RNA sequence: GAAUCAUCGAAUCUUUGAACGCACAUUGCGCCCGCCGGUAUUCCGGCGGGCAUGCCUGUUCGAGCGUCAUUU
RNA sequence: AAGCUCCUUCGACGAGUCGAGUAGUUUGGGAAUGCUGCUCAAAAUGGGAGGUAAAUUUCUUCUAAAGCUAAAUACCGGCCA
RNA sequence: UUGACCUCGGAUCAGGUAGGAGGACCCGCUGAACUUAAGCAUAUCAAUAAGCGGAGGAAAAGAAACCAACAGGGAUUGCCCUAGUAACGGCGAGUGAAGCGGCAACAGCUCAAAUUUGAAAGCUGGCUUCGGCCCGCGUUGUAAUUUGGAGAGGAUGCUUU
């Protein structure tokens, strides 16, 4: 309901552009830690396959 | 309606109101030199103020935003004096 | 080790005295008006955690609830008797708990209970 | 010229704000209301279903005292509250569900619509938190569920579910993905074209 | 389970809807004044977290304070400024608690919790008696509330051995030179 | 007094005993 | 970059066909109201006092 | 001081206070404790009179 | 003349241009006093005057703030 | 039932002062409610009750194309 | 109304807050000792703090961002002794 | 035309509240310099003195996001000891705790997170013949239950008012 922060955003992006490094560095840069940055690739990867899934 | 006289009254009465009463420098210095590149100056522009409506907005509304959207970004001596010689004039 | 002001920070201890029979006045207030009762709670027996202490044994918080279901002694109607009861320890080990069982049932074969009203 | 006040000036600016500014799928779908004829009649239905008062309440007590001195059902009447029809709705207990389209807190009913939409309950969203509140006795209303009812109005509660199902879910299920606004005047046009 | 709901809108608060209606709310406090009253919160589910109670005594205000530096950094925070300001605005009332409900480049937006000691709802209900009690005047004042006990250091650990039974008062019972009767 | 406490106190009260020597 | 693009209903496209919550019914919602029960009996001792 | 001071040069009544304590120093009631609880004794020599335990500290 | 009568500390000390009396401050409403001067904290503190009423509250706590009369008093 | 008595639960309590109708360096100047006396429905003088601020709850009044409707 | 026992049923736990970078202040304490200010900004087999070379972060112990609470403690001030 | 709902205001309307004082002890903000280092600048003095705000008879703190590596301890608080140890430092001057142990005292709890939903069962005010009648608050959530070394719901059979 709520949708997606401007970086959350700009990640979900690159990772559709296939950019998964670029997508992880930016993602580390905006949190501050690994386990973050991995952890919100995470998410925004289901919420991409989820998108692909109900299209 | 379309609210187009009531705009026009609000527009008109601030006129009237109105009436009655170095961070570009220093970004220009950090990608000239080698330390920020087009990548970071994207990363940097994606800010907490992205995607700011400025079109559609009434003019007094969009002048407080401006007013109150600025972000506080460090300055560096180098750019003080690149922008005291840019405005420089003859 | 006089830089500062110990003349300002200087407190003595003329009121000893005072503050023992005021303790005492004190407690004996308790007693009275817990007149049959004791006047402190019973206590489970602990052990130091230190390496240093670990062969000496001293007194805890509150007993167990493991040893107050073994002791037979309801968790609700302990404090009302007068046993402390300590939601955070644990048991860990059978010497213990038995330990504690032990001296619960020397309380409860020891205490004389009043019915009510 | 003439000075307005304060509060006139800041309320005519909000609705100038909201009427000019681009607005997320929630909010938009929030704008869309629904139509006259199936306010007009879920309003029946939940008339004859609306909750006893207090006076009547009380009077039904004493009703039960007196009769005590000298057998029924389960009552069926519409839910009310915020927490209460959420949790019914998430329990599936609800058949149809009323949404004040001006809870000023707005986040309370965000939400609201998704949840009934994946739940499975009908939904729609009527003008007048007012409205709500009296139908139920009160002076305000957020939500407004309809669970059970009797049996002789199985046939209107079904045929009124079925309308609203159709008729509104449908219409403004096809655009409610998009986002709102964008009803620029005609000095909005010169400003913007000036700029 | 909508208090839920609330709280998980405000854990993703940098989402487009959220960013949507704090742009609208702070154009709209930036409208009003510094101090106003609010009968009802913006962020339900937090007041109702602090302690808001929908009853006659309990009041909402949202005061707007400047953010930014004193390079001397004021150690008092925003959040206790602001419930300050309230105090001596409302001296009557009694500082509850506290919320950050907005912020902008110039002015930091809170919500403080306020409840009324001479109603005698409150007076009655025997969660809210104690700060009817009057040992809690101008807690704010004295740093009573969430944001002073932060400040404060009011917590367990070998982190906070200074500070977790009063700075002052650990200071004074260092220095202090006790002589007994019998040395 | 809150209820839970009412009922706490009128369900488990504090008795009046002694410790035998 | 479209700027504010159609949101994509990834979670809600699937209906969820079972309540959420499996904890049991408690009797209260079977059996009538005890609340109303201890009400009249207060009102029945109001009357017999007048 | 000058309040001491102001006392003294009063012709006002010095207030004297009697020596009130909040929480009794002996028992009392017709309880078989109060009947024979002994006041010049102290509550270790009551308590051993009594035939209970008063302290289960170590 | 600097100074003129003050209402509030009855001395002259009251700053006719700034209107400001120098003792008590009597434009506001807190009474002046500095921890550094102990003996203007001693001459202004409390007990230097009549205490109309303080005098008469230790009396009535002593008496426990009874209110009422005597039984059988005319 | 004395006392420059003791106790003290009941009263009186001038002007100022956090100081509160305005002024304050004048025993001055105001407005609402009531009364009194002196030619008195009109004039005069005096007296009693009152009139600070911010906030909370309640009552009342008002404003707002903010907003809902209302042909059964 | 209340305490329990059992279970082919459930068990929600605090966000511009943690955290990262940074300036100031403070401490015996850059695992930043604690705090404040600015930028970014969380998680749900989660989070915090510790133990450990023992062979991979194994193991230990607690749940932060809501609140109340007498007693042991200080006392050049008040009423007295 | 009318009546709501929301918001914003007025009333010499009704009921209350905040000033100031005191400040020995207490809780915060803010915050020096002299001196020492036989000169002096970091440091020290000092997280003190002055200044500002806020209570009580005590205040504050307080029931672990603790201590610990234990054969475990178990809210907070004060004394002795730890100890001039660890640790830090123009490694000069110097600064300087804490766990554990012996004691004094010892008391545990309230919430937000749930649907009473077979019944807002809750509360403010004024009107009283003082017994019960209204008005309003409130569903954007007041009663009862529940707070994670827990709990809820059923069954179950004991025991308490
Ligand atoms: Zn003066």
């Amino acid at each position: 309901v709520a949708g997606l922060a401007p970086y959350e955003r700009r990640v979900i992006e690159l990772l559709r552009n296939g950019k998964d490094k670029r997508a992880r560095k930016f993602s580390k840069k905006k949190l501050g830690t690994f386990g973050r940055a991995k952890r919100k690739c995470e998410e925004l990867q289901r919420i991409i396959a989820e998108s692909r899934r109900a299209h | 309606e379309d609210g187009d006289q009531l705009e026009r009254e609000l527009d008109a009465m601030y006129e009237h109101y109105k009436e009655r009463k170095a961070e570009a420098m220093t970004l220009a210095h950090q990608l000239a030199t080698g330390e920020k590149t087009k990548a970071d100056l994207i990363d940097e522009g994606y800010n907490k103020y992205a995607f700011k409506q400025k079109e559609g907005l009434p003019d007094w509304f969009l002048e407080d935003e401006a007013k109150h959207d600025k972000p506080i970004k460090p300055i560096t001596k180098e750019a003080a004096q690149a922008i005291k010689e840019k405005l420089r004039a003859l | 080790h006089f830089r500062k002001h110990w003349q300002r920070r200087v407190r003595c201890h003329f009121d000893q005295p005072g503050k023992k029979v005021t303790r005492r006045l004190a407690r004996r207030a308790k007693a009275a008006a817990l007149a049959p009762r004791p006047v402190d709670k019973l206590r489970p027996i602990v052990r130091c955690p230190t390496v240093k202490y670990n062969r000496r044994t001293r007194l805890g918080r509150g007993f167990t609830l493991e040893e107050l279901k073994a002791a037979g002694i309801p968790r609700l109607l302990a404090p009302t008797i007068g046993i402390a009861v300590d939601h955070r320890r644990k048991n860990l080990s059978e010497e213990s708990l038995a330990a504690n069982v032990q001296r619960l049932k020397d309380y409860k074969a020891r205490l004389i209970l009043f019915p009510r009203k | 010229m003439v000075k307005w006040p304060e509060y006139i000036r800041l309320q005519r600016q909000k609705k100038i704000l909201r009427m000019r500014l681009k607005v997320p799928p929630a909010i938009a779908q929030f704008q869309y209301t629904l139509d006259k004829n199936l306010a007009a009649q879920a309003f029946k239905l939940l008339n004859k279903y609306r909750p006893e008062t207090k006076q009547e309440k009380k009077e039904r007590l004493l009703r039960e005292a007196t009769a005590i001195k000298e057998v029924s059902k389960k009552p069926y009447t519409v839910k009310y509250g915020l927490n209460h029809v959420v949790g019914l709705i998430e329990n599936k207990k609800a058949s149809l569900v009323l949404i004040a389209n001006d809870v000023d807190p707005i986040e309370l009913v965000v939400f609201l619509p998704a949840l009934c939409r994946k739940m499975g309950i009908p939904y729609a969203i009527i003008k007048g938190k007012a409205r709500l509140g009296t139908l139920v006795h009160k002076k305000t209303a957020a939500v407004v569920a309809i669970t059970e009812v009797r049996s002789e109005d199985k046939n209107e509660l079904a045929k009124l579910i079925s309308a609203v199902k159709e008729g509104y879910l449908e219409k403004v299920e096809d655009t409610r993905k998009r986002w709102g606004g964008g009803i620029m005047g005609f000095k909005a046009q010169k400003r913007e074209e000036k700029r | 389970g909508a208090l839920k709901y609330l709280e998980e809108l405000s854990k993703k608060k940098q989402s487009d809807v959220v960013r949507f209606l704090l742009r609208v709310r702070c154009w709209e406090y930036r409208q009003l004044n510094v101090i106003h009253r609010a009968s009802r919160p913006s962020r339900p589910d937090k007041a109702r977290r602090l302690g808001y109670k929908a009853k006659q005594g309990y009041v909402i205000y949202r005061v707007r304070v400047r953010r930014g530096g004193r390079q001397l950094k004021y150690q008092r925070s925003l959040r206790a400024t602001a419930e300050e300001r309230v105090g001596r605005r409302c001296s009557n009332l009694r500082v509850l608690n506290s919320y950050w409900v907005n912020q902008d480049s110039t002015y930091k937006y809170y919500e403080v919790i306020l409840v009324d000691p001479n109603h005698k709802a409150i007076r009655r209900d025997p969660r809210i008696n104690w700060i009817c009690n009057p040992v809690h005047k101008h807690r704010e004042c004295r740093g009573l509330t969430s944001t002073g006990k932060k400040s404060r250091g009011l917590n367990k650990g070998h982190r906070f051995n200074k500070t977790r039974a009063g700075r002052r008062k650990t200071w004074k019972r260092h220095n202090t030179l006790s002589l007994w009767r019998y040395r | 007094v809150l209820e839970k406490t009412k009922k706490r106190l009128t369900h488990f009260p504090q008795r009046k005993y002694a410790v035998k020597a | 970059e479209d700027p504010y693009p159609d949101t994509v209903e990834w979670f809600t496209s699937v209906e969820e066909k079972m309540p959420l919550s499996a904890a049991p019914e408690p009797k209260r919602r079977f059996i009538p109201s005890k609340n109303e029960a201890k009400q009249i009996m207060k009102l029945v001792r109001a009357i017999r006092e007048g | 001081r000058e309040l001491q001071k102001r006392k003294r040069r009063s012709s006002r009544p010095t207030i004297r206070m009697p020596n009130r304590r909040k929480k009794a120093l002996n028992p009392a009631g017709n309880n078989i404790i109060a009947k024979s609880w002994n006041k010049k004794e102290t509550l270790s020599q009551n308590y051993t009179r009594f035939g209970l335990v008063a302290k289960l500290g170590k | 003349k600097t100074h003129g009568l003050c209402r509030r500390c009855g001395r002259r000390s009251l700053h006719n241009q700034k209107k400001v009396c120098a003792s008590c401050g009597y434009p506001a409403a807190k009474t002046r006093k500095y921890n550094w001067s102990e003996k203007a904290k001693r001459r202004k503190v409390t007990g230097t005057g009549r205490m109309r009423y303080l005098s008469t509250v230790p009396r009535r706590f002593k008496n426990g703030f009874r209110t009422g009369v005597p039984k059988g008093a005319r």
